[PDB]
């Protein structure tokens, strides 16, 4: 119901230079911090309001944590080439993702090459490794006992202060906007049409669009984009199905969000 | 804020 | 894992003609992050162009927004060009005001 989230990216670059690291934060689909490694003078930069008045000593101290953080990953890469014995040549993908959930659930994943490699349990407390490469990685950490630094962070750290940046941003972080909707409608041949139901403005980015003949769906017929940002903040979508051109109207669109009191059901109105 | 990256916690 | 990019060109308000908007392109479910993206007035490149900051979803593929400020015309046509590992040449998607 509500999360904080941080996404870390690093990419190896053979004698492109060194790795690059870009780490991002997020409560919930709001962003509010970065960090690039490629950046001039790279610093954690606040990207949401409600952070940006927790002062230098704050950010001071997340900065030196994010070039910690740049500096492992470039070591880890370099491991991970070891452990899959692969040329120096080409370049490599580090992903991780960890954060809390309201505290309902805490969790820290990571990919090597796209691949789930290692994520840790839901106990918190042991890990599941995806490969014999990963299994080396889990070793590690269990001889660093860094389960329960993990345990920590995400049953405390992790909760006290997605709690405290839900406060500071109430007025934009605790209030969904409901989706302005609306169908639009494009003839196809003399015998077909295009209905498309919008959902623009919406946030957060959770949604449900279904396209209903007869009250019944059509969700192999109906086409839906993925839920795209609209660079303000909010998000839209739309779906479409292509309809016997005189029966429109035997098409529902039904619209599910946070923002919605109730589901919508629209129609095209001419 | 983010998780303190300690040492020796390479992949 | 080579994923292709998925292409989505759209302005951020409803395309009014005359008047200031934002063009955006979002591309997602990519991977590896090395792409290149461009948006085009006319078949040629603008130059002031953002971009949001490299982030990914649940299957671990990327996404970026590009956008830039615009203001359309009727007769002005806009696009997306984006090339990446999984594609031999750029892939142009043009920009329509119903999409």
């Amino acid at each position: 119901s509500h999360s904080m989230r941080y996404f870390y990216t690093a990419v190896s670059r053979p004698g492109r230079g060194e790795p690059r690291f870009i780490a991002v934060g997020y409560v919930d689909d709001t962003q509010f911090v970065r960090f690039d490694s490629d950046a001039a003078s790279p610093r954690g930069e606040p990207r949401a309001p409600w952070v940006e008045q927790e002062g230098p000593e704050y950010w001071d101290r997340e900065t030196q944590k994010y070039k910690r953080q740049a500096q492992a990953d470039r070591v880890s890469l370099r491991n991970l080439r070891g452990y899959y014995n692969q040329s120096e040549a080409g370049s490599h993908t580090l992903q991780r993702m960890y954060g809390c959930d309201l505290l309902l659930r805490g969790y820290d994943q990571s990919a090597y090459d796209g691949k789930d490699y290692i994520a840790l349990n839901e106990d918190l407390r042991s890990w599941t490794a995806a490969d014999t490469a990963a299994q080396i990685t889990q070793r590690k950490w269990e001889a660093a006992r860094e389960a329960e630094q993990w345990r920590a962070y995400l049953e405390g750290t992790c909760v006290e202060w997605l709690r405290r940046y839900l406060e500071n941003g109430k007025e934009t972080l605790q209030r969904a906007e409901h989706p302005k909707t609306h169908v639009t409608h494009h003839p196809v041949s003399d015998h077909e049409a295009t209905l498309r139901c919008w959902a623009l403005g919406f946030y957060p980015a959770e949604i449900t669009l279904t396209w209903q003949r007869d009250g019944e769906d059509q969700t192999q017929d109906t086409e839906l984009v993925e839920t795209r940002p609209a660079g303000d903040g909010t998000f839209q979508k739309w779906a479409a199905v292509v309809v016997p051109s005189g029966e429109e109207q035997r098409y529902t669109c039904h619209v599910q969000h946070e923002g919605l009191p109730e589901p919508l059901t629209l129609r095209w109105e001419p | 804020i983010l998780k303190e990256p300690v040492h020796g916690a390479y992949y | 894992i080579q994923r292709t990019p998925k292409i989505q060109v759209y302005s951020r308000h409803p395309a009014e003609n005359g008047k200031s908007n934002f063009l955006n392109c979002y591309v997602s479910g990519f991977h590896p992050s090395d792409i290149e993206v461009d948006l085009l007035k006319n078949g040629e490149r603008i130059e002031k162009v953002e971009h949001s900051d490299l982030s990914f979803s649940k299957d671990w593929s990327f996404y970026l927004l590009y956008y830039t400020e615009f203001t359309p015309t009727e007769k002005d046509e806009y696009a997306c060009r984006v090339n990446h590992v999984t594609l031999s040449q750029p892939k142009i998607v043009k920009w329509d005001r119903d999409m």
